[PDB]
RNA sequence: UUCAAAUGAGAACUUUGAAGACUGAAGUGGGGAAAGGUUCCACGUCAACAGCAGUUGGACGUGGGUUAGUCGAUCCUAAGA
């Protein structure tokens, strides 16, 4: 029965989430890509919309049977260097423009939504039921189409680094669902990593991980995760929950360091190594040590890939916040914007002074324990009928929201949700830079996540905010695109499907529902040497099946 | 950056006022964003930028 | 007594601005003298006599 | 040893002579003395009930002969005096006179 | 007093086991003031250690 | 502040002290193009005036407040 | 003045509760006038002070708060200048 019924709510999540994402891929490339139908239209007003639908089609399933539903991340539509979480709304076109008069040489087009082609677009979704959560993030790039023939192809395969990039981060994927799908009962592995002794941690997925990359010639974001997850507990709150019973492997900056034996130089210059415990966060502090897959459970499979433009050596690549004061500096590629996503620590029980204020915390505190976005809340929302008159009830309300979670936020019952830009640095700059101290400390940000959890550099002893202030105190600071995706496994047991052995089933994954662009290009994961174990790795995975493997995908479900 | 008086300078009246009144609101703006945050080194080019304009129009 | 003028007010609340103790950061310049301001006053001890 | 037996106090016998501003307070010192000698223990502690009845009467009025009870019990975790524990109780009777001492089983 | 048997359930919400016991507040508590107004000695030094 | 401006859809500015009733209510209606029903003023103590604008019906004060930059 | 509870490393004095009290309406209350001038209040904090301790404050650090066509000045005049 909890086989069944955990199978059961996970297949309907995965399932909705993917014709959540095909419906959105056919919508965008209908109205902009395909066929020019002049109904060109930005990035809010589609993700309202879709947001909108998903309420639809899940206000159908577990009506009655319990009493906990929801979206668990709001269908982010980014662009470019965006890291995530970048939702718009449609009241807010005006004040972005007039905030970014300043200069809006390379993100005008992705800050009024209307996307110019090769945007790099990319689509990130999450859906929660009953306290279990699956997530769903892939990419689309639109370029124009030939007018000779109809059918609308355009060239077939396209070129670029980026687009380059993006290859690399779906054969990266494909890599690693092949290699946590072989973790049952099948332990005999397709490689010379294992098969026969050997526990599958995350020694051979970093290594794995680290040769693609270097293979495409293409850094990783430190934002990756695979994690299994528990009810209630998705890691979707990035750093701002604490999260103590992880195991999971994530990658940072500090890690991927060069190595004591790397036949580099580095500029060791003897520095100590860093004896200073570490800020006391309960957190597992990446067990690289203990990884060995079990069944009964779900995981989450995130990878992000930071393309590398042309640069003389290399560097570092970490994320920087973005403000919305434009009182900072102007830059030819400066970015403003407001962040939209905000959740409320239950942690700290406190009243506010406004009518308002109470009622939407309130709303709010029945509303689910996860990310959302101002306009998710609506007496209107479900939009049965397309109108006009609807879309100007819920701004006029969205007006005394704003209002009240701005009270929120002037006192502390909110957590603002970051939104971050991949930047590169490179690293003689760190080196050969200023370290007054080992420590920040810095005790002046909205709560939590002083250190971010491990310190930025243990090695070398760089704190954040002197790193971010080296970062924008440079010359070079190349911007660069990440491609991201994500989806969920799910094992299973004899028990679970007796017709078959215990299989792995994959959410919001799938050809069906991540069909890459049409790409075709050199540099991949050259032949020879000793890197050939990822080809041959893809080969078994191609063929394991004698007559039929033990991997699954989902499907989407028409509209009526 | 900002503006120097060698290029402002060769405008009439009636636009440099009228720049003068749009910058005037920009920095009204600024004030009223610079509640929260105690730090915001941008005004300083605003406040260079209005002495600027105001003393060639004088001139 | 809620009946000053306007430039006792003014004066008062000059007085109310001034009265501060020293910003933290001044003592991280470099060859540095202030070290607690001397013209800090409160309303117990001393009397501003207007 | 959680033991409870039904004790007698006069204030007479140590309240005589003494300052008429202080004599709720002897009588609260001169009660709780009198629990440590009968009991042999550390840690004493009243009954508000007890208090009640013997401010009742006035400040400088208490009655004579009033009737009290003690009971041990063993102290919490993490008291680094010891277990022994003694807390009174009051209890009133139709005659001050004809009771004496009586050990009360525990229900 | 089995009808008592209402808020028995009510004790169980779920949303992370009611946010996983109390964690936030040990960080939030740290700032020397509350709200969202500007310090003149805080906001004056941003480095922990100065 | 925003307790009055959600209730009585009221605003509150700061003001030089050199301008008057009049002056505040001729630079709201020239630089936001509203209708004012009721003008008030106040010095605080700390050296600076504040000034109360009550709008008419058939405006709200939500708009202006969202418009303007500050929530 | 007494007891209990709670906070708190640490409670004759901090908070609440349970008792006893007094000021006894020409009050230790409710407002004000001169004068005082941010002391009112909220939040974190106690090396310096409250002859004693203070986990508290009329103390320390950061902020909030006074809305007049009708209340007083501004209008008029006396002994005067």
């Amino acid at each position: 029965i909890l086989q069944e019924s955990v199978l059961n709510k996970y297949r309907t999540a995965g399932q909705i989430a993917q014709t959540a994402l095909k419906y959105v891929t056919s919508l965008i490339n209908d109205s902009y890509h395909s066929k020019t139908t002049q109904r060109q239209l930005t990035v809010p007003e589609l993700c309202l919309l879709t947001d909108s639908f998903i309420l639809t089609r899940l206000e159908q399933y577990y009506k009655n049977k319990v009493n906990e539903r929801g979206i668990a991340i709001p269908t982010t539509i980014d662009i470019d260097q965006i890291s995530g979480g970048w939702c718009p709304e449609i009241d807010d076109t005006q004040n972005l423009l007039n905030w970014n008069k300043g200069k809006d040489s390379t993100f005008a087009s992705s800050v009024t939504g209307t996307l110019r082609p090769g945007d790099l677009v990319k689509i990130t979704l999450g859906v929660h039921i009953d306290g279990y959560t699956s997530e769903v993030s892939h990419t689309m790039v639109i370029y124009p189409v030939d007018e000779t023939k109809p059918i609308l192809q355009p060239t077939g395969p396209l070129l670029g680094g980026k687009a380059d990039a993006v290859a690399a981060a779906h054969i990266a994927m494909e890599t690693v669902v092949a290699l946590l799908a072989c973790a049952l009962t099948p332990e005999k592995l397709p490689a010379s990593l294992g098969g026969t002794s050997s526990g599958i941690t995350g020694q051979l997925i970093r290594t794995i991980v680290d040769t693609i990359a270097r293979s495409y010639n293409c850094g990783v974001v430190p934002g990756s995760r695979v994690r299994r997850i528990r009810r209630f507990l998705a890691g979707q709150n990035e750093g701002i929950v604490a999260e103590r019973e992880y195991k999971g492997v994530v990658w940072t900056e500090s890690h991927q360091e060069a190595d004591l034996l790397s036949n580099t130089d580095a500029k060791d210059l003897t520095v100590v190594d860093r004896g200073q415990s570490t800020p006391f966060t309960n957190v597992s502090a990446i067990p690289s040590d203990d990884f060995v897959v079990q069944s009964g459970e779900v995981y989450l499979i995130d990878l992000k890939m930071a393309s590398l433009e042309h640069c003389t050596k290399k560097g570092l690549v970490t994320l920087e916040t973005v403000d919305s004061y434009t009182g900072k500096s102007h830059k030819a590629g400066e970015l403003i914007a407001r962040p939209g996503a905000y959740v409320r620590d239950f942690a700290q029980t406190h009243i506010l002074k406004l009518k308002t204020s109470r009622q939407l915390l309130t709303k709010i505190d029945k509303q689910g324990v996860y990310p959302f976005k101002l306009s998710h809340l609506s007496s209107n929302f479900p939009f049965v009928h397309e109108n006009e008159e609807e879309l100007q009830s819920l701004k006029k309300d969205l007006k005394s929201f704003r209002l009240g979670m701005s009270e929120i936020s002037n006192n502390y019952l909110c957590v603002e949700s970051p939104i971050q830009i991949a930047r590169w640095v490179p690293w003689d700059h760190i080196l050969k830079a200023t370290n007054p101290n080992g420590n920040l400390s810095y005790d002046a940000t909205s709560t939590l996540t002083l250190p971010g959890h491990e310190l930025p550099l243990p090695k070398l002893g760089v704190s954040a905010i002197k790193l971010k202030s080296l970062m924008n105190s440079t010359k070079e600071s190349i911007s660069l695109p990440v491609a991201r995706e994500c989806n969920t496994i799910v094992l299973c047991d004899s028990s679970v499907s007796t017709t078959d052995r215990p299989e792995l089933l994959r959410l919001t994954g799938g050809s069906k529902t991540c069909q890459p662009s049409w790409i075709h290009s050199q540099h991949e994961l050259n032949p020879q040497d000793s890197i050939v174990q990822g080809i041959f790795q893809l080969a078994t995975l191609a063929k394991d099946k004698r007559f039929g493997l033990l991997l699954k995908e989902t499907q989407p479900m028409k509209q009526k | 950056a900002g503006v120097k008086a060698y290029e402002l300078r060769t405008k009439s009246k009636e636009q440099l006022a009228s720049q003068l009144v749009d910058l005037k609101k920009e920095l009204a703006e600024l004030k009223v964003q610079k509640l929260s945050r105690p730090s915001l080194p941008k005004i300083k080019t605003v406040r260079k930028s209005i002495a600027c304009v105001l003393t060639v129009i004088n001139e | 007594a809620a009946q000053k003028s306007f430039r006792i007010k003014q004066k008062m609340a000059k007085a109310k601005k001034q009265n501060r103790p020293l910003p933290q950061w001044i003592r991280l310049r470099t060859n540095n003298t202030i070290r607690y301001n001397a013209k800090r006053r409160n309303w117990r001890r001393t009397k501003m006599n207007i | 040893d959680v033991v409870t037996r039904e004790y007698t106090i006069n204030l007479h016998k140590r309240l005589h002579g003494v300052s008429f501003k202080k004599r709720a307070p002897r009588a609260v010192k001169e009660i709780k003395k009198f629990a440590k000698l009968h009991m042999g223990t550390d840690d004493v502690r009243l009954a508000p009930e007890l208090n009640q009845a013997i401010w009742k009467r006035g400040v400088k009025g208490v009655e004579y002969r009033l009737r009290l009870r003690i009971s041990r019990k063993r102290n919490e975790e993490e008291d680094a005096k010891n277990p022994l524990f003694s807390y009174v109780e009051p209890v009133l009777v139709a005659s001050a006179k004809g009771l004496q001492t009586v050990v009360v089983e525990e229900d | 007093q089995n009808r008592a048997a209402r808020k028995n359930r009510y004790v169980e919400r779920g949303s992370d086991v009611v946010f996983g016991d109390q964690d936030a507040l040990t960080a939030s508590t740290e700032n020397g003031v509350k709200l969202r107004q500007t310090d003149r000695l805080l906001d004056g030094v941003a480095d922990g250690s100065m | 502040a925003m307790k009055k401006v959600e209730d009585g859809n009221i605003l509150v500015f700061q003001v030089s002290m050199k301008a008057n009733k009049y002056q505040i209510k001729k630079a709201v209606k020239e630089l936001y193009e509203v209708d004012v029903l009721k003008v008030n003023t106040l010095v605080r103590p700390n050296g600076t005036k504040k000034a109360y604008v009550r709008l008419t019906a058939d405006y709200d004060a939500l708009d202006i407040a969202n418009r303007i930059g500050y929530i």
